[PDB]
């Protein structure tokens, strides 16, 4: 998975 | 500016519109004119900013790492010379994504957060100027990377140092200023452990404070500790 | 034109690279810097040019369809009037397509259609003639809409005809060209008759010509037979 | 579903 960002 | 001539009102329904349409590089000039109509932004005006730029910027980032992809394979041992042409089009996207961000700090800086008092502005802004700065620090290459990425530290520094003292540990923009800050540490500052320990922290304080939450305001919250437990779960 | 200082080569391989970063705005500006160059398009760089604008105005058209839906729902009875924002926005939206479709006829027009006199490349650009007035046609509302739809109908039978004489049932550019030509009869026409008789009629002649075929292909040709069947399904 | 094109 593509680590999380917001 | 194009948008001198448009209400503010106007410009806030269109950049609506062009959410609803996803049209975010409309949507971003849009809320860009609205900024600089000169007013403070609300809370909902403040959403509509910083989400119409992070998918202008975040489909930026995309083609770039595809890219540089292309380009780092094409300089590995026994690749055939293919010519300059995969480096420009990499620096023409780079140097469109550079404007942008300096776009938006340039906002941030004329003048959103000078004239940010409240906790969840101010907060809200210093985490989208260590976000750009971020976003510059994935590209940057010369003299001036050490002081990109200080200043993407600095600013989530000072957003981290307000939050914790004026946000409860559940406050959506607070977790999400961690969860941004812990991946700053993993893959920007080579810090990962101190990423993984402000993740974990972030989430164990949040979970500890989910008791005094409305059901609504819970599940705010836990959608943005997922996040946390997501990269947690990775990177260990 | 922009362009005009870049190798017809490097055009053509940044828009592979854009293509491969799903920035199709960027391949349609390398392509028509391509085609103005003024040499015929392989086949290979026909699919490149009709891929890239396919996406820029396939966007737009979603877009306005989104914007078009909000301002019916503006117009009915019992809506609080908003103001003209949103004819505005969807205005604005509708000019900058309808100058997508005006540059992609202006190219075909100079010169590609002219120069090209093998089937396969006449007819992919007449079908593309065909469909970029078509998308036109979607947003007309004046005097010449009549005329706009009589210009896409033109182009598709002259594509039809040649196709019939010149290519096999089962041939990709035929079938794709029949599945437009039959939505076109259906949402432009007013004649979803034609529409149906048409899409059975090529899926009929394909199947029939399958047996010629390797299997490459066998799955070429069917790939498009089920957007036939996919249509007359929906359709009946 | 909406109809096809291509
Ligand atoms: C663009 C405007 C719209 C789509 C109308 O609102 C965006 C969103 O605005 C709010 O959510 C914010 C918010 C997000 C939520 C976590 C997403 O909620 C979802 C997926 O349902 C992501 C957005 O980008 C946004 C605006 C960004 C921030 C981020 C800002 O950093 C500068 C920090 C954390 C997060 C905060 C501000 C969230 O409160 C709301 O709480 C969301 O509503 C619900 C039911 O979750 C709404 O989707
Ligand atoms: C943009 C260039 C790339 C992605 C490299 O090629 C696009 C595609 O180019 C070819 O496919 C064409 C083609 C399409 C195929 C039906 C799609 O094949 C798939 C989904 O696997 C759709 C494309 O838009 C394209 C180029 C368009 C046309 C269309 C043009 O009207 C003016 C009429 C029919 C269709 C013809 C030209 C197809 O032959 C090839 O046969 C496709 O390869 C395979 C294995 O199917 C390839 O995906
Ligand atoms: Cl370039
Ligand atoms: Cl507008």
């Amino acid at each position: 998975q593509w680590r999380k960002s917001l | 500016g194009a948008m001198g001539s448009m209400e503010r009102a106007s410009l806030i329904q269109k950049a609506k519109l062009a959410e609803q349409a996803e049209r975010y590089e409309d949507m971003a000039a849009f809320m860009k004119g609205a900024v600089e109509k000169g007013e403070e932004l609300s809370c909902e005006e403040r959403n509509l900013l910083s989400v119409a730029y992070k998918n202008v910027v975040g489909g930026q980032r995309a083609a770039w790492r595809v890219l540089s992809s292309i380009e780092q394979k094409s300089n590995e041992e026994g690749s055939e010379e293919k010519g300059p042409e995969v480096r420009e089009y990499r620096e023409k996207v780079e140097t469109e994504l550079q404007g942008v961000c300096d776009t938006v700090l340039g906002l941030l800086d004329s003048h959103l957060i000078k004239e940010a008092g409240d906790a969840e502005s101010r907060v809200f802004y210093l985490k989208m100027k260590g976000d750009y700065y971020r976003y510059l620090a994935e590209v940057a290459t010369g003299d001036d990377k050490k002081r990109i990425i200080d200043s993407a530290r600095s600013a989530y520094q000072e957003a981290m140092d307000i939050s914790k003292k004026e946000m409860p540990p559940t406050n959506p923009i607070r977790l999400g200023l961690a969860l941004n800050f812990s991946v700053f540490h993993y893959e920007i500052a080579n810090s990962p452990e101190e990423a993984i320990s402000l993740a974990k922290t972030t989430f164990d304080e949040a979970m500890a404070d989910l008791h005094t939450l409305s059901e609504d305001s819970y599940k705010d919250s836990t959608l943005i500790m997922q996040l946390l437990r997501d990269n947690l779960t990775l990177w260990t």
